[PDB]
């Protein structure tokens, strides 16, 4: 939920860690076109470190 | 003998079954795929693997 994002060529990098993982707030938005979860099943994130 | 000039695409394998298998068990059925945080119902489109 930021007013300004980055462009496709100048894609941003944000490193955030040392925290509670909090995979529940990310489902706040309804109109999600894609929620691709290759590699890790979308419901088994909340117990991984 | 088993290889074909037209390709043996008929042979299949059930890699993506949901729950666990026990040794010496028989599992051949329709095997509908219902995963994700949504009811797939077999006809949705997002997660009909």
């Amino acid at each position: 939920n930021a007013t300004t994002f980055a462009s496709v060529y100048a894609w941003n990098r944000k490193r955030i860690s040392n925290c509670v993982a909090d995979y529940s707030v990310i489902y706040n938005f309804a109109p999600f076109f894609a929620f691709k979860c290759y590699g890790v099943s979308p419901t088994k994130l909340n117990d991984l470190c | 003998l088993d290889s074909k000039p037209s390709g043996n695409y008929n042979y299949l394998y059930r890699l993506f079954r949901k729950s666990k298998l026990k040794p010496f068990e028989r599992d051949i059925s329709t095997e509908i795929y219902q995963a994700g945080n949504k009811p797939c119902n077999g006809v949705a489109g997002p997660n009909c693997y």
